[PDB]
């Protein structure tokens, strides 16, 4: 029944999703975590969701978001970008690391147009605008 | 956790499906409890694009370096043998600091010698 | 080669520990009129350091652990001030002496 | 007696605000008093044909019920 | 920054009148905490408001005798028993109703209770239902409109 929640939450999360990534949420306080979730929802259009690794992928199986399966280890927060404006969605977390000084919490792996880009790779996609 | 170590250098390819031990070790050693036991320690992360296997290579306080097979062993196993080797190096230390020769050595035939029970006497 | 180690702590004013002959004999001062002498068994050796700390080494785990238990049983820790012989990592829970 | 909110505003320049007419108010404000579904209703329904918010309320209420049950059996 | 938090104490002081002895006495004297800089920084903050506002402060005590405290606007209990009626809650709440309030005072307090430093992303419906919960805790009755 608690998996039905995660199935529904990611079903609503993937209705307009263009981009899935992860954030290592080691050491983040509850106030910091809620602040990042709120920053991502008004300055951008992206919904953040902490869930099991095994549930999210099972709701990403037989789907467009199918090959992410290796990058589903560790304490992860899933950042379903439901807009098209990927550059602002990636810039606001860079602003978050710069302002709040949290360099242990990084963006690990992403899926865009069914391609798993490394964090080396989806940085020029933050550099380019529209 | 960090009371025998002076550098935790962890490197892994980000995409490879055996990153679980490395990222879990990063979870263990970057904790609030861990860095209040050794603020002088260094935790180094090297994210790389090539396909070397994940490798946790720690070095201890007395310069001893002992690498690990990160792609094949869990982070709790890494932590357990780090605790064992660090305790052994600490035992060897106050041994050398007090004038005792290290390692302490005994002949390997006193096991077959009979040992009567130790009765404390005046 | 001695693989197994167990470390004892001596707590108390005037309490002392002293090894004599290459680790084959241990002598304790536990507030009595005499010293308490323990003959260290074969494949076990004993050392004393500058923290009032006893060390028990050897190649047999059973004999080393048992000898450390014997040394602790010479003067087990008392509950009111923590004096006596205890393991280094042992936690003693005190109570209020009225 | 029902024209201003008493002591709401605390700024020294400002004063207590006034109750606006029912056009400046949001639509949810007169839906606050409704009876949200309870745990007895949701436990006797079908879980798969529940809405999303009804499922969310069901899981939080079941977690609260079981946590209070644990506290009750573990209490003394 | 790096300090292991020694303690965290909450504290109630009326607005601007922080003379450190009756409320700011043993409360900060128990944990070695300094009084002068805390009081000057507090009264340098709650000067914009009317005096005698029972404002609540959470002090994050430390080991280097340093302060990073957060000042919070007063409780919704005071906001509801000042904007509704008597200053005495029920003896048996939910059995003995004391004062009744409709929805609009609740809406205005929810507008006030969003201005806290850590509630920027909380929505007003959430705070409104929370205020109905606090009202039900006190015996205060809630209605649609009083006439």
């Amino acid at each position: 029944r608690r998996a039905l929640l995660v199935a529904g939450k990611t079903k609503i999360n993937l209705q307009n999703c263009h981009f899935i990534t992860g954030i290592n949420y080691n050491g983040l306080t509850v106030k910091q975590l809620q602040e990042l979730r709120g920053i991502l929802r008004e300055n951008s259009n992206t919904k953040l969701l902490v869930a099991k690794n095994t549930l999210v992928f099972k709701a990403l199986e037989g789907t467009k978001w199918e090959s992410l399966k290796p990058c589903m280890k560790g304490m992860n927060a899933w950042i379903f970008v439901q807009t098209e404006d990927i550059p602002a969605a990636l810039k606001t977390f860079v602003s978050f690391q710069k302002e709040k000084k949290l360099f242990d919490n990084n963006l690990g792996g992403a899926v865009f147009e069914k391609k798993l880009y490394g964090p080396q790779d989806y940085k020029v996609i933050e550099t380019m605008p529209s | 956790m960090l009371k025998f170590l002076s550098k935790v250098k962890i490197e892994f390819n980000t995409l490879d499906p055996r990153l679980a031990s490395c990222v879990e070790f990063l979870a263990q050693c970057n904790a609030r409890k861990a860095k209040e036991s050794n603020p002088n320690c260094q935790v180094l992360v090297k994210r790389r694009t090539d396909d070397q296997p994940p490798q946790i290579s720690v070095t201890f306080v007395n310069g001893v370096e002992e690498a690990f097979d990160a792609a094949a062993t869990s982070a709790q196993s890494i932590r357990k043998m780090i605790l064992d080797k660090g305790q052994y190096l600490e035992t060897e230390q106050m041994f050398r600091e007090a004038g005792e020769q290290w390692p302490v050595i005994i002949p390997e035939e006193e096991i077959h010698q009979e040992a009567p029970g130790v009765k404390p006497r005046k | 080669e001695a693989k197994f180690f167990r470390f004892l702590k001596i707590v108390g004013v005037g309490y002392k520990a002293r090894a004599e002959e290459a680790g084959r004999f241990l002598y304790l001062k536990l507030g009595y009129s005499h010293e308490v002498e323990l003959a260290v068994p074969p494949a076990v050796r004993v050392f004393c350091f500058k923290n009032n700390v006893v060390c028990c080494t050897g190649i047999d785990k059973d004999r080393v652990h048992q000898f450390a238990a014997t040394v602790r049983s010479c003067k087990p820790p008392e509950v009111y001030k923590g004096k006596g012989i205890m393991y280094v990592d042992e936690v003693v829970k005190k109570k209020v002496g009225k | 007696k029902s024209t201003t909110v008493v002591g709401a505003n605390t700024l020294k320049d400002r004063s207590d605000p006034k109750i606006l007419p029912d056009s400046d108010y949001p639509d949810w404000l007169w839906r606050l008093l409704q009876i949200r579904p309870a745990l007895s209703e949701l436990r006797r329904k079908n879980v798969e044909t529940l809405p999303y918010d009804d499922l969310k309320r069901f899981v939080k209420l079941d977690t609260r019920a079981k946590i209070k049950e644990n506290n009750s059996i573990k209490a003394k | 920054t790096r300090r292991a938090v020694a303690g965290t104490i909450k504290l109630t002081v009326l607005a601007g009148k922080a003379s450190p002895g009756p409320p700011v006495s043993p409360a900060l004297g128990p944990y070695r905490l300094n009084m002068m800089a805390f009081c000057k920084d507090f009264n340098a903050r709650t000067q914009k408001y009317k005096p005698d506002t029972p404002m609540a402060v959470k002090i994050t005590a430390y080991m280097d005798h340093s302060f990073e405290f957060t000042f919070k606007s007063p409780s919704v209990s005071w906001y509801i028993k000042k904007a509704a009626g008597v200053d005495k809650g029920s003896t048996r709440p939910g059995h003995l109703t004391v004062t009744t309030l409709s929805v609009r005072h609740v809406y205005e307090i929810a507008k006030v209770k969003q201005t806290d430093p850590f509630c920027q992303y909380m929505p007003l419906e959430s705070i409104c239902k929370s205020i109905i919960g606090t009202a039900n805790s006190m015996g205060i009755k809630i209605v649609q409109d009083l006439e």
